């Protein structure tokens, strides 16, 4: 729930988009097993998209590092310093690389409550509103009942 | 003494169609020789021998059966196969510089 969970507001790393676009994701490990057959489609990843997504993703490096280990993991560093670690155990190829390419498009920013769809730093050009905009002024600047 | 493992790996000969010829005729010599069919098993066995001698390769049992013919035999025996272990394929696989791979085996 939104009480029970942490919130932030809706922003960029670095205002990612003013200048030139960052791909926030730089670093991807992929913990796999030669045998097992929780990590079947952890080696089809590795054999047959791996090294597509690698030339296809320049800015960031993959380290895929095949050990004994009974779940397969993939683990995404982001330029941030957000560390997000997923579980590759008992999925198909098509779910791994779906899986990696929503890293690859989304930024370290904790997926939290966000507060706003929308973040403006400059949400008004006429001036924000306050009390006394929309009220005229009086001659002298005279307080309602004042003698003089 | 046991002698050293043999590699798995084969590349056929460029000479493989004089060789496999000079074989069928020591073995059986017609023309279109392709065609001998290898129904005899004293010459199947003369032939695919000779080749596996000679190659270093043989054939396997499950496709024993279907080497029928002398075609079926050159066939196989063009057709390459490697034997490099995973790591080395992904490695000579022109892997890019933002990949690495290892292995803890």
């Amino acid at each position: 729930t939104a009480r029970g969970t942490p919130s932030r507001f809706l922003a960029s790393v670095l205002h990612n988009g003013l200048g030139r676009y960052v791909q926030q994701l730089q670093r991807l490990s992929f913990s796999v097993s030669r045998d097992g057959a929780s990590s079947r489609g952890a080696r089809e990843f590795v054999e047959r998209e791996v090294i597509d997504f690698a030339r296809r993703n320049p800015g960031v490096v993959i380290y895929v590092n095949s050990r004994p280990c009974c779940v397969p993991r993939v683990v995404a560093e982001y330029l941030n310093g957000a560390v997000r670690e997923e579980s590759i155990h008992c999925k198909s190829v098509e779910e791994i690389s779906t899986l990696v390419q929503k890293l690859a498009d989304q930024s370290g920013l904790d997926v939290i409550r966000i507060r706003k769809p929308f973040h403006t730093d400059n949400p008004s050009i006429q001036g924000q509103w306050h009390p006394f905009t929309n009220k005229p002024t009086t001659f002298r600047g005279l307080r309602p009942r004042e003698v003089q | 003494v046991c002698p050293p493992l043999r590699s798995r790996a084969y590349t056929p000969p460029e000479d493989l169609q004089s060789r496999l010829e000079s074989y069928v005729k020591e073995v059986f010599l017609p023309s279109n020789w392709q065609d001998i069919s290898l129904e005899d098993s004293r010459l199947k066995f003369n032939l695919l021998a000779h080749l596996a001698d000679d190659l270093g390769h043989v054939v396997p049992n499950s496709r024993l059966h279907q080497m029928c013919r002398v075609r079926d035999v050159l066939d196989f025996y063009n057709v390459p196969i490697q034997d490099r272990s995973k790591f080395d394929e992904l490695s000579a696989s022109n892997l890019p510089p933002n990949l690495k791979i290892t292995w803890s085996y």
